């Protein structure tokens, strides 16, 4: 009774896949 | 065994809440039978191993 | 002219066979590999072998003088100077919502049912399937955040309390998961392994992101769950001979001795604190060390030393109090056969440590969440006997109530305090019992034929005693153990494997609403307003 009472991305993504395209044609 | 704890005592190594304690007839009582530990200066505790295994770690 | 424009020239190339150009074009390749990347390469013939020049094209300017100033100057096989030139909305239901009855994970025969099963009225609500995504399971983490599958299929996230699809992470030949407590990460374990250019049989992916935060390999595995803190600032990570850290998400290995260890057996996260304890295995000499640390101050505050030690288990207090190391070990010393308990006190100042001794071993433990009292079980599975023990704050613990002729070795702890369920469950036979708070009785004993395994609610409302399939026959019932003698539970659903509480958030209740429940007085609607719901 006691119980009761108580109850009731997509940019960053996009640059970092922009990054790594730098990256590797740079690399 | 009792031996060993007498001649580890005897020879600097264990300590009581941090006063290193050369005294074998040491009464601890019971806030300080819950703090006792091995020396901070010990090989047995944090390190500078003893003049046996350095002139021993010495081959050549 | 236009587009890359990125041929090279790299002198001192040697002239090899078309037979060797593979290994000797790996050979430069890796020697490339230290500030680039190979993804054109050409080389010339001369009458089947090299001419002695060749390229490496990148498509961009950048890094392709880098690596022509960071190759040049040095001599190649001996001699040979190389030169290059060129949602919330709908989701976390279970805290504010009407009932706050603790729910249920349901699994029987293999697939015909995918549900939950409820705190029942044996109303149809609610009446659940959900379709051929799992084969294993509906698996859980631990803020209630998944329904999940462990197969081949991938790893899965599904959110709501009604199961709808959230998200789905790569995985094919998984094996196994490891779940967070406080919703950041996910990880899937798979006994195929990937090929070694990502080499990876643990690949490990955000809740956030559904991408790997990160991912590494994995040659054995010795037990079931690289896990999360109740927090998760900090974790840890090992192949195979270490411990060393993995951070959140970065996979940071810090310099330390004190979070970074050599060679031991086991490790653990705190259930209060940021804090790693483990065990080492003896020198000759030199003490087996359990050590109590602090992780970002990198030093080692607290050694515990005890000689003529073979091994230990670790358990915490589950508020994270008390730390009971249980050993096999009896002493080469005296003759003796006897074990010893290292209890630290780490909430308390300066960490005492006593010890409390047993003629017998043991054979499980528990320690109390949220309680005075400590509950401990030593022996054989004949001679099960368990010691009700009430340690206070300041003191020592001593030995209560001790039972002959006893086989009670499961204990399922509740969250309620006062009450402890006690089960002989373990492959004979299944026998009850209910451990009751000042006084320590033995009061009542509920029958289950079926019954492997015994596991509380995080409320306080239910600790259920329920059957698999595949370790036992065909004596199929589900019986969960009240503590009034009512009945909690009758359901026969043929293959069932487990019934236990899909989880909740953090409460972060106060004392003040536990003060008025400190108070038939208040509670006395409750009751009737049940009774006018049962009038036909």
């Amino acid at each position: 009774e006691k119980e009761k009472k108580e109850l009731q991305i997509p940019l960053i993504k996009s640059a970092y896949e922009e990054q790594r395209i730098k990256d590797m044609d740079l690399w | 065994s009792i031996h060993h704890a007498r001649v580890l005592i005897r020879q600097r190594h264990i300590r009581v809440r941090k006063q290193v304690v050369n005294i074998p007839s040491f009464i601890v009582r019971l806030d300080s039978q819950k703090h006792i530990d091995f020396s901070l200066r010990s090989p047995y505790g944090g390190g500078r191993p003893g003049r046996v295994k350095r002139k021993n770690a010495k081959k050549g | 002219a236009d587009g890359i424009d990125s041929v090279i020239v790299v002198d001192n190339v040697p002239q090899v066979g078309p037979d060797r150009l593979e290994k000797l074009k790996n050979v430069i390749h890796k020697i490339f590999s230290k500030f680039g990347k190979i993804t054109n390469d050409f080389y010339p013939e001369e009458d089947g072998k090299t001419k002695g020049y060749i390229f490496l094209e990148y498509a961009s300017p950048a890094h392709a003088v880098d690596a022509v100033k960071n190759a040049d100057g040095y001599k190649l096989d001996k001699q040979h100077t190389f030169r290059v030139n060129l949602d919330l909305g709908n989701l976390r239901y279970w805290l504010e919502e009407a009932e706050c009855r603790d729910q249920y994970s349901v699994i029987f025969e293999s697939g015909d049912r995918t549900s939950i099963f409820w705190n029942d009225v044996k109303d149809p609500v609610s009446i659940e399937e959900r379709a051929r995504w799992t084969e294993t399971y509906v698996r859980w983490s631990p803020k209630g955040t998944y329904l999940a599958t462990f197969h081949q299929r991938g790893i899965a996230l599904w959110g709501g309390e009604k199961f709808k699809q959230i998200q789905r992470f790569s995985h094919q030949g998984v094996q196994l998961i490891d779940f967070s407590p406080c919703e950041r990460y996910l990880v899937t374990f798979s006994p195929l392994m990937d090929t070694q250019d990502d080499p990876q049989a643990i690949i490990i992916w955000d809740i956030l992101t559904g991408h790997k935060k990160r991912g590494f390999h994995c040659e054995s595995s010795a037990h079931w769950p690289f896990k999360w803190s109740h927090d998760g600032k900090f974790f840890a990570r090992m192949t195979l001979d270490t411990l060393s850290i993995y951070e959140t998400p970065s996979m940071g290995l810090l310099d330390k001795k004190s979070l970074k260890i050599s060679g031991i057996k086991d490790f653990s996260w705190s259930p209060g604190g940021n804090i790693i304890a483990f065990w080492v295995p003896e020198d000759k000499d030199i003490p087996a060390r359990v050590t109590l640390m602090q992780l970002p101050t990198r030093q080692e505050i607290r050694v515990r030393n005890l000689f003529n030690v073979v091994d230990c288990k670790l358990h915490w207090q589950k508020n994270g109090d008390y730390l009971c190391v249980k050993v096999d070990r009896t002493p080469k010393g005296t003759q003796g056969v006897v074990t010893n308990f290292e209890i630290f006190r780490m909430r308390e100042k300066q960490v005492p440590v006593d010890v409390v001794e047993m003629k017998e071993t043991i054979i499980a433990f528990a320690w109390e969440p949220n309680g005075s009292k400590f509950a401990v079980l030593h022996g054989e599975a004949p001679r099960i006997s368990v010691s009700f023990y009430h340690v206070k704050n300041n003191g020592k613990i001593e030995l209560i109530k001790m039972f002959d002729k006893q086989q009670a070795n499961t204990i399922f702890w509740s969250p309620q305090g006062q009450f402890v369920v006690l089960a002989g469950l373990r492959s004979m036979n299944g026998a009850l019992a209910f451990v009751d708070t000042s006084d320590c009785t033995v009061m009542n004993i509920a029958e289950h034929y079926m019954a492997s395994d015994v596991e509380w609610d995080p409320t306080g409302r239910y600790v259920v005693t329920s059957v698999s399939w595949w370790s036992h026959k065909v004596d199929n019932a589900y019986w969960l153990w009240t503590f009034q003698g009512r009945l909690l539970q009758k359901n026969n659903k043929d293959r069932f494997c487990q019934l236990l509480w899909r989880p909740r958030p953090p409460t972060l209740l106060s004392q003040e609403q536990i003060k008025q429940i400190k108070k038939k007085i208040f509670e006395q609607k409750d009751r009737l307003s049940q009774s006018k719901a049962s009038k036909e």
